[PDB]
C-alpha cells in the first residue's frame, strides 16, 4: 500500500470519502491505527483541491 | 526388609469377594 | 429375498445338556435337528462342530455315517517351510471359508442312509439326533471352578458359553450361521442347587428320581438363530425387578445387594429404548447374569445378556455408575438389534452395528446430556481419523479382496484383527449419524420402527421361514426402507462413506479482504495419504463475527481452492453492545485483543462433524481464545484447547484460567484445560511470574479459607468439581523448573494433598481419587541422574523419590489390609512402581510385578502386572520374560488374559521389523508360527491376535531374521 | 452418576 502520516483528527476526513466516493470497491484498503493510513495510489493531487475549505 | 518393606502378594481362591465388596456398610 | 445358501431348510432344534460334571470339566448331552429338504437328492447334510466327541448319529431313528474333519485346526502343514504372513492369512481364511456355514459347508458331514432317499426326494421333514459329549472343553463353555473345598455350590461354580460371533458350534452341534432362524427347545439337568439360565422362557422346572438333579425346560418361540443361544449355569442369587417383572437379574453368591443398587436403572433403559422405537421388547423375558472370568464385558444373546461381575458397584461407588450403566444400555440395544434382527450375510453387518451404536448414542444424549453426547462422538470420531490414517481403512459392506491394504481377510468375522473389529462397530454408528444428518432423526426411528414392526409380524407365524426371513435385514432392504419413508435415497452418502473405506483431511486457511469486506477460505485436501479419500460434497462453516453466527454451505470440488464468503458489518465495536452467539444469547466480549479491520471473531470448518474428517485450520491464537471462552460448542471449546498449546502466550493462560474458574463450562472441557496449561506452563518457563500453575486455583476452590495448604475435607456429592479435584494435581505434577525437575512446591503439595485426606463423612468412596493421587506422584519422576552407571542401592536414592517411595509402599502395604472398590490403588501403585524403575531410581526387577501377575489376584492387577511385564521385557530385551509370556499366553485359564497380553505385546511390542534385537531368532520365529498355525486353535481371538503380533514383530514379508 | 453436562447453558431451550 501506500503509507499516509496524518493527523488523529484528520484520519476520519478520508473515510468520509470512502463511504461517499462510487469508484472503486473500497478506497481505505488498511487503516494502520491514528496516524497511519493506506490507499490505492490516486487521490494525494484531488486532496490539495480540499486544503482550501480545510 | 528394614527399609520400606512390603506384604507379600498372597492369591485369593475367589478375588472378587474381597474386590468388590464393601467393607464399611 | 432371502436365498439359502444350505439345500436344507432347519426349523426346531432341541438341545438337551445331562451330567454337567465340574469335577471333570464334562458334559453329555444331544441334538435333534428337523430339517425340511430344498433340494432333492439332498445326500449330505453339513453341520458345525468344534470340540464335541459325536458319539452317534441317527436320522429318522436310523443309523447313519459321519465323517468330521475340522481344516482350522491346523491351518498350514507343519513341515511346510512358508514363514510369511500373506501365506496364513490366506490358507486361514481358506480354512475358515471350507467350515462356513454361510457357504453351504460345514464340519460335520452326515451322509443319508439310502432307504430315505425317497424319502428326501419328495421333499419331506428330516429328524437328525446327533449325541455327543464335551471332554474338557477349551473353548465355547468356560468352567470357573475355585478350589475352595465343599460341594459345588458351596465353593462358586459356575459354567457359561464364552466366544463371539458364530461360536456356539464350541459347544453343541449346530448350523452356526446367523440366517438360520429357528425355534428351539432346550433343557438342562444340572445340581439341585444350581440354576441353569438360558434362552427363552422357562417352562418348568422339574426334579429327577433321587431329587439330587433337577432339569430346566426352555422354550423358545421366537425364531432365532443358533449363534444367539446361550448358557450360564451356576449357585446363582436370584433378583426379580421390583419395576418390570418380566426381567430375572442372577449373581455370584454373596453380591445380592451390589447386584440390587447396580441393576436397579435398568428399567429405565427399557423404557427409552421402548419409547424412541415403537415397539415393545420382542422377547417375553429379561435375564442378565454377572460371572466371573468373563470373555468380553457384556455380551448380549437372545433374551439374555452375560455382564462380568466386575461391573458390579454399591451405593457409594462413583466413577463406575456411568461405565456399567452404558454396558447395560449398549446390552439392551443389541437386545433390539442384534438378537431380534439379525443379519443377512457377512456383509449388511454394519447395519446392525450400527443401528446398535447409534441408539445406544440417543440414550446416552438423553440421559448424560447432549455435550457429554458431542463429546462422546468427537472421540469416537478422532479414534476412527487415527485408526484409518494409521493402518488403510475400515470397509463398511465390502463385496466378494476388496480390502487388500490390511494383513487380513475381511470376509468372515473371524479373521478379523480385534482391533478391526472395534473400529468397524463405530465407524458403523457414525455413519448411522450420518445418514440420521442427511434424512431426519424422526424418519430414521420410523425406518427402525418398520424393520421392527416387519419382523414382529414375521416373529408369529409358523411357515418354515416362508416369512421368517423378514427377521432378516439386508443393505439393500434397509436403503429401501430409507427410501420408502423418505422419498430421498441415500445413495451418494451410502457410495462416499460405506462403499468406499477413507477419512478426508481438510486443510484450511483464511484471509479477510478489507476492500470488499470478504472472508477469502482456502481449503486443501491431502488425498495422497494412505489412508484417506477425496471430498466433493457441500462443506458447512461457521463464522462468528460481530453481528453474530452465520453458516456457510461450500461447495468443495476437485479443482476448487479459494471460497469468497461475504462478511458483516462491525458496528457492534462502534457501540458496545453485546455480540450474539451460536445459540440465542448474547455476551459481553473483551475486543481489545482483536484485529481492528476485522470483524470475524472465529471460524469453524464442518462444525456439526458431517463428514469423517480431521480439520487443521490456521486461525489466529485471539480467535482460539475467544472459541475457547465464548462459544457454545463443546467440540470447539476441545479444538481450542488442542491448538492452544502451539501458542504459549500469557493471554491463552489467561483463558485456560477463565475455563478452569468458570463452572457452568462443561466439565471434561476443565479437565483438558489444566492439560493444557501445564503444557503452556512448561513451556513458558523463565517467564513465569507467581507460584506453580493451578496451585494457587486448587487452594482457591478445594481448600479451607483459614488454612491454604490444609485441604478441605471430602464431600463428592457434586460430581463436577471432583472430577477436577481428582484431576488437577495430576496435570499440576507435569510441572517442570528450569532445571528439567519437578519443583518442590507441587511434590509437596501433592504429598500434603495425600496426609490430609480425611474421608469419614462423605458417602462416597475415596479409592478413585486417591489412586489419582497415585498417579499425579507417578507423574512427578524425571530419569535419575545415574553416575557411570552406578547400582541404583537406598543410600544414592534420591532425596524427592524416598518420599514418594514412602508413600506408595504405604499405599499398597495398606492396600493388603483395607482393599478398595476394584484394587485401583494396587494398580496404581504397581504402575508408579514401574514408572520409578522406568527411570534410573528402582532396580529393574520383573519378581514383584511376575508375583502378582499369578491366577489369583484380581484382573486388573493382574493385567497392570502384565503391562509393567510387558514394558520390562521391551526395555530390558529380556529372553526369559518373553518365554514367560508367550507360555502364559499358551496356558493361562482366563482367556481374557491371553488376548489382553497379546494386545498388549502388539501395542508395545519387544521389537519391530526395522530393528536388529536379540531376540529376532529363527527359534522365536518358529515358536509365533506354531502359535498362529495350531495354539490358538480354539479361540479365534488369540489368534487373531498372534496374527497381529507376527504382522507387528515380523512384517508382511519373510522373516528377515532367517536362513 | 448423573447427567453432568451444563446444558441450560450452552443450549438455553
Amino acid at each position: 500500500g501506500v503509507l499516509i502520516e496524518c493527523d488523529p483528527a484528520m484520519k476520519q476526513f478520508l473515510l468520509y470519502l470512502d463511504e461517499s466516493n462510487a469508484l472503486g470497491k473500497k478506497f481505505i484498503i488498511q487503516d494502520i491505527d491514528d496516524t497511519h493510513v493506506f490507499v490505492i495510489a490516486e487521490l494525494v493531487n484531488v486532496l490539495q483541491e480540499r486544503v482550501g475549505e480545510l | 526388609v528394614s527399609t520400606f518393606p512390603l506384604i507379600a502378594a498372597r492369591p485369593f481362591t475367589i478375588p472378587y469377594l474381597t474386590a468388590l465388596l464393601p467393607s464399611e456398610l | 429375498g432371502f436365498e439359502s445358501p444350505r439345500p436344507y431348510k432347519l426349523t426346531h432344534q432341541v438341545v438337551c445338556i445331562n451330567n454337567i460334571n465340574f469335577q471333570r470339566k464334562s458334559v453329555v448331552g444331544f441334538v435333534e435337528l428337523t430339517i425340511f429338504p430344498t433340494v432333492a437328492n439332498l445326500n449330505r447334510i453339513k453341520l458345525n462342530s468344534k470340540q464335541c466327541r459325536i458319539y452317534r448319529v441317527r436320522i429318522n431313528d436310523l443309523e447313519a455315517a459321519f465323517i468330521y474333519n475340522d481344516p482350522t485346526l491346523e491351518v498350514c502343514h507343519s513341515e511346510s517351510k512358508q514363514r510369511n504372513l500373506n501365506y496364513f492369512s490366506n490358507a486361514y481364511a481358506a480354512a475358515v471359508s471350507a467350515v462356513d456355514p454361510d457357504a453351504g459347508n460345514g464340519e460335520l458331514c452326515i451322509k443319508v442312509p439310502s432307504e430315505l432317499w425317497k424319502h428326501v426326494d419328495e421333499l419331506k421333514v428330516l429328524k437328525i439326533h446327533i449325541n455327543f459329549s464335551l471332554d474338557q472343553p477349551k473353548g465355547g463353555l468356560h468352567f470357573v471352578v475355585p478350589s475352595v473345598e465343599g460341594s459345588m455350590a458351596e465353593r462358586g461354580a459356575h459354567v457359561f458359553s464364552c466366544g463371539y460371533q458364530n461360536s456356539t458350534r464350541f459347544w453343541f452341534p449346530c448350523v452356526d450361521s446367523y440366517s438360520e432362524l429357528c425355534t428351539w427347545k432346550l433343557e438342562f439337568t444340572v445340581d439341585a442347587a444350581m440354576v441353569a439360565v438360558s434362552n427363552g422362557d422357562l417352562v418348568e422346572t422339574v426334579y429327577t428320581h433321587d431329587m439330587r438333579k433337577k432339569t430346566f425346560h426352555y422354550m423358545l418361540t421366537i425364531p432365532t438363530a443358533a449363534s444367539n443361544i446361550s448358557l450360564a449355569i451356576g449357585p446363582f442369587e436370584i433378583l426379580v425387578d421390583p419395576y418390570m417383572h418380566e426381567v430375572t437379574h442372577f449373581c455370584l453368591p454373596q453380591l445380592l445387594p451390589l447386584l440390587k443398587h447396580t441393576t436397579s436403572y435398568l428399567h429405565e433403559v427399557f423404557e427409552f429404548y421402548e419409547e424412541i422405537l415403537t415397539c415393545r421388547y420382542p422377547y417375553s423375558c429379561f435375564k442378565t447374569v454377572f460371572i466371573d472370568e468373563a470373555y468380553v464385558e457384556v455380551a448380549a444373546y437372545a433374551s439374555m445378556s452375560i455382564f462380568s461381575t466386575n461391573l458390579l458397584h454399591s451405593a457409594m461407588i462413583i466413577d463406575e455408575t456411568p461405565l456399567t450403566r452404558r454396558c447395560l444400555a449398549q446390552s439392551l440395544a443389541q437386545q433390539f438389534f442384534g438378537c431380534f434382527i439379525s443379519r443377512m450375510s457377512w456383509s449388511d453387518e454394519w447395519v446392525l452395528k450400527g443401528i446398535s451404536g447409534y441408539i445406544y448414542g440417543l440414550w446416552m444424549k438423553k440421559t448424560f446430556g447432549v455435550n457429554e453426547y458431542r463429546h462422546w462422538i468427537k472421540e469416537e470420531l478422532d479414534k476412527i481419523v487415527a485408526y484409518e490414517l494409521k493402518t488403510g481403512g475400515v470397509l463398511l459392506h465390502p463385496i466378494f479382496n476388496p480390502a487388500s491394504h490390511l494383513h487380513f481377510s475381511i470376509k468372515h468375522p473371524h479373521t478379523l484383527s480385534w482391533e478391526y473389529y472395534s473400529m468397524f462397530q463405530c465407524k458403523a454408528h457414525l455413519v448411522m449419524r450420518l445418514i440420521e444428518n442427511r434424512i431426519s432423526m424422526e424418519f430414521m426411528l420410523q425406518v427402525f420402527n418398520k424393520l421392527l414392526s416387519l419382523a414382529s409380524t414375521a416373529s408369529s407365524q409358523k411357515f418354515q421361514s416362508h416369512m421368517w426371513s423378514q427377521m432378516l435385514v439386508s443393505t439393500s432392504g434397509f436403503l429401501k426402507s430409507i427410501s420408502n419413508v423418505s422419498g430421498k435415497d441415500i445413495q451418494p452418502l451410502i457410495k462416499q462413506w460405506v462403499d468406499q473405506s477413507g477419512v478426508v483431511k481438510f486443510y484450511g486457511s483464511f484471509a479477510f479482504n478489507r476492500k470488499r469486506n470478504v472472508l477469502e477460505l482456502e481449503i486443501k485436501q491431502d488425498y495422497t495419504s494412505p489412508g484417506t479419500q477425496k471430498y466433493v460434497g457441500p462443506l458447512k462453516v461457521t463464522v462468528q463475527e460481530l453481528d453474530g453466527s452465520f453458516n456457510h454451505t461450500l461447495q468443495i470440488e476437485e479443482n476448487s481452492l479459494k471460497h469468497d464468503i461475504p462478511c458483516h458489518s462491525k458496528s457492534r465495536r462502534n457501540k458496545k453492545k453485546k455480540i450474539p452467539l451460536m445459540n440465542g444469547e448474547e455476551v459481553d466480549m473483551d475486543l481489545s485483543a482483536m484485529d481492528a479491520d476485522s470483524p470475524l471473531l472465529w471460524i469453524r470448518i464442518d462444525p456439526d462433524m458431517s463428514v469423517l474428517r480431521k480439520v487443521e485450520f490456521e486461525q489466529a491464537d485471539f480467535m482460539w481464545q475467544y472459541q475457547l471462552r465464548y462459544e457454545r460448542d463443546v467440540v470447539a471449546q476441545q479444538e481450542s484447547i488442542l491448538a492452544l498449546e502451539k501458542f504459549p502466550t500469557p493471554a491463552s493462560r489467561l483463558a485456560l484460567t477463565d475455563i478452569l474458574e468458570q463452572e457452568q463450562c462443561f466439565y471434561r472441557v476443565r479437565m483438558s484445560a489444566c492439560f493444557c496449561l501445564a503444557k503452556i506452563a512448561n513451556s513458558m518457563v523463565s517467564t513465569w511470574t507467581g507460584p506453580p500453575a493451578m496451585k494457587s486455583l486448587f487452594t482457591r476452590m478445594f481448600c479451607c479459607k483459614s488454612c491454604p495448604n490444609i485441604v478441605k475435607t471430602n464431600n463428592f456429592m457434586s460430581f463436577q468439581s471432583y472430577f477436577l479435584q481428582k484431576t488437577m494435581p495430576v496435570a499440576m505434577a507435569l510441572l517442570r523448573d528450569v532445571h528439567n525437575l519437578c519443583p518442590k512446591e507441587v511434590l509437596t503439595f501433592i504429598l500434603d494433598l495425600i496426609k490430609y485426606n480425611d474421608n469419614r463423612k462423605n458417602k462416597f468412596s475415596d479409592n478413585y481419587y486417591r489412586a489419582e493421587m497415585i498417579d499425579a506422584l507417578a507423574n512427578s519422576v524425571t530419569p535419575a541422574v545415574s553416575v557411570n552407571n552406578e547400582v541404583r542401592t537406598l543410600d544414592n536414592l534420591n532425596p524427592d523419590v524416598r518420599l514418594i517411595l514412602e508413600e506408595i509402599t504405604r499405599f499398597l502395604n495398606m492396600e493388603k489390609l483395607l482393599p478398595s472398590y476394584r484394587h485401583t490403588i494396587t494398580v496404581s501403585c504397581l504402575r508408579a512402581i514401574r514408572v520409578l524403575q522406568k527411570n534410573g531410581h528402582v532396580p529393574s526387577d520383573p519378581a514383584l510385578f511376575k508375583s502378582y501377575a499369578e491366577y489369583g489376584h484380581f484382573v486388573d492387577i493382574r493385567i497392570a502386572a502384565l503391562e509393567a511385564v510387558v514394558d520390562y521385557t521391551k526395555v530390558d530385551r529380556s529372553y526369559e520374560e518373553l518365554q514367560w509370556l508367550l507360555n502364559m499366553i499358551q496356558n493361562d485359564p482366563v482367556p481374557y488374559v491371553r488376548h489382553k497380553i497379546l494386545n498388549m505385546l502388539t501395542k508395545n511390542p519387544p521389537f519391530t521389523k526395522n530393528m536388529e534385537s536379540p531376540l529376532c531368532n529363527e527359534a522365536l520365529v518358529d515358536q509365533l508360527w506354531k502359535l498362529m498355525n495350531s495354539g490358538t486353535s480354539h479361540d479365534w481371538r488369540l489368534r487373531c491376535g498372534a496374527v497381529d503380533l507376527y504382522f507387528t514383530l515380523f512384517g508382511l514379508s519373510r522373516p528377515s531374521c532367517l536362513p | 452418576p448423573w447427567n453432568l453436562s451444563n446444558d441450560e447453558y450452552y443450549y438455553p431451550k
